[PDB]
């Protein structure tokens, strides 16, 4: 998956190599790159299939963009920063850990100037420190005036036109993410659409459709980890999760320039290439298209998807406490349905 | 609709503070 | 459970002895046998919880009923009479079996003139047959005016009180029930209360509270047989039915006169005592009362209950066919929730 | 709400044909 590695211009060799890459138990076939002129691009995205983008244009005045500049520009706002000793930066809920007394999160999340960030991140450096941070924060107008500058130069004619093209709702947000070499990502779906775009370093992507649910093992939807996958990719427990022994992903290598479409319920998967200096991407979340009218039978993934998520939701209100949803659920179907 | 009810889709990201930006 | 058998009045003797009674795997307890003035009764029935009532006269005028008397009198309207060569006539619900074409009943229904039952019982005596029959059908206007006039002397101002002071909606229906010695009801559990009023012979009730559905097994919503144990109480499969070896009744033996107040939910066995000749009763369904306005946590069991009937309901309605529940709620729970 | 939806109770019971006697 991700083919060979591509050849940069004027001669400047490979990207990246395989050693880079990290090792996992299921195989991969590659995303399609494409020029956005492509009508299979088109057809792709129409059809909620991902495919990697070559030239949009889309984020080209934030190609400039490294610690330096940021620093000098971006104001003197607040960026939530994530700080682990494991590569793995798993996402959770914060409001949903009263929920889950006994879920201890591996990641920290403070608060902190840009400045601060690369201080601490220049720190770790130079004093050879395991620590990993990752930045990640939505973009507003607390920036400073020449970032804003740089986002109205973003390829707001192009992607307006997807957003119409394909019935999208709102633009909600725009994730500034900033990590380390190595961090990981792990397996997770989005309840938005995500055209996600690169803008330094390079990012491993592993996507997998959403009829794989019955392999990816999510958390249940009121534990602070909704979403994401319980599979521990570098050691997966094939006793409690079998069907992870199924999986099939579809991967690709995005660098700058590349934007990737990460359609709305595929699992995801990224990771900071090994050795490949800092990674910075800002992603463009957009609501999904209204539920259709006339649903028609027989439903998609997604649909189905959609349907459980719901089911936990509604059992979690019914019964007055979210951990009261797993004894309900299997008293109706053991004996009954199984 | 019963369906139309279950199927409703939310909008949950991976991100602790959303916005727009202006 | 049901304790010694009852002394006849005049020194006739016990109504019945243990041999009549069937055999099966789990112990019972008795249920309460009070006079309708006792205060422990009104509090039992209060409590939704079963009792059996001595001295009602609900139905006092139905006590002179037999085969000769209901021919002459109950009129030329169609009965319904069901036809097993089994003790266990299983109820099911004919309309649900379009969903289940794998569905074979052990028991049919015919309809028939009430001399046409009467003849087709005498026939299976006098040669011998194994056929069984039970005749279940609910009482309307069509019957002859003799039985108008019985059914007009009913205590219905006893059971008229009952109605109200436990906030019950209507009346709906009233079934005749007439059975051949030996014949068995099944485990289920009927969405009314019900006050089950013995006329003729004697029948063996066990009841189960709704904390053990987790023990009974119900089918599907879907299945023509919702509502009915999976258990086969002759032959437990403890393998597929590991719970139902904690069972645990409440067991009584109503004769002619006795009411037994079945509450909503709670599981009930009817069996016509063995070697105990034909017996008749008629049952009373009311609806229960609306579900109350601020509901109160914890939840009781037959809430919880109704809960999972309508997640079925509700899946099969979003799914669009009612096969894909089990596959569906399967996905949700495995290595989820279990 | 949804409590109340759910815990809503339905009234089927063991019977072909249902009806008031009168
Ligand atoms: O880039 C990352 O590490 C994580 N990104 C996402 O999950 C996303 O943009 O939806
Ligand atoms: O009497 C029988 O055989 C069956 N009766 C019932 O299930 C009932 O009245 O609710
Ligand atoms: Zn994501
Ligand atoms: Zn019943």
């Amino acid at each position: 998956g991700s083919g060979e590695p591509r050849e940069e211009a004027g001669a400047l060799g490979p990207a990246w190599d395989e050693s880079q890459l990290r090792s996992y138990s299921f195989p991969t076939r590659p995303i399609p790159r494409l020029s956005q002129s492509d009508p299979r691009a088109e057809e792709l995205i129409e059809n909620e299939e991902p495919v990697v983008l070559t030239d949009t244009n889309l984020v080209y005045p934030a190609l400039k963009w490294d610690l330096e500049y940021l620093q000098e520009n971006i104001g003197n706002g607040d960026f939530s920063v994530y700080s682990a000793s494991t590569h793995k930066f798993l996402y959770y809920d914060e409001k949903k850990m009263a929920n889950f007394q006994n879920f201890k999160p591996r990641s920290n999340r403070e608060e902190m100037k840009f400045h601060e960030f690369v201080e601490k991140l220049q720190d770790i450096q130079q004093r050879g420190g395991e620590e990993r941070l990752y930045l990640q924060q939505t973009l507003n107008d607390t920036v400073g005036r020449k970032i804003v500058m740089d986002f109205l130069g973003f390829n707001w004619n192009w992607i307006n036109k997807q957003q119409g093209k394909r019935g999208w709702g709102q633009l909600t947000s725009n994730l500034l993410l900033i990590g380390m070499e190595g961090n990981v990502t792990p397996a997770h779906y989005d309840e938005q659409q995500n055209f996600f775009a690169q803008i330094k370093g390079y990012k491993r992507c592993i996507l997998f459709p959403p009829d794989q649910f019955e392999c990816l093992y999510p958390y249940p939807v009121h534990h602070p980890c909704d979403r994401q996958s319980q599979v521990d990719f570098d050691n997966p427990d094939y006793e409690r999760f079998p069907n992870f022994q199924n999986v099939v992903g579809y991967e690709t290598v995005v660098g700058p320039g590349d934007v990737l479409y990460i359609p709305m319920y595929w699992w995801h998967h990224i990771e900071s290439l090994l050795n490949g200096g800092i990674t910075i991407t800002v992603n463009f979340w957009y609501k999904g298209a209204p539920t259709p009218k006339r649903i028609e039978y027989p439903l998609k993934a997604h649909q189905k998807v959609a349907i459980m998520r719901n089911i936990e939701k509604m059992l979690g209100e019914a019964l007055g406490n979210p951990q009261e949803v797993g004894p309900l659920l299997n008293t109706m179907i053991k004996g009954r349905y199984n | 609709d019963i369906a139309a009810l279950l199927i409703a889709a939310g909008a949950d990201v991976n991100a602790h503070a959303k916005g727009a930006f202006f």
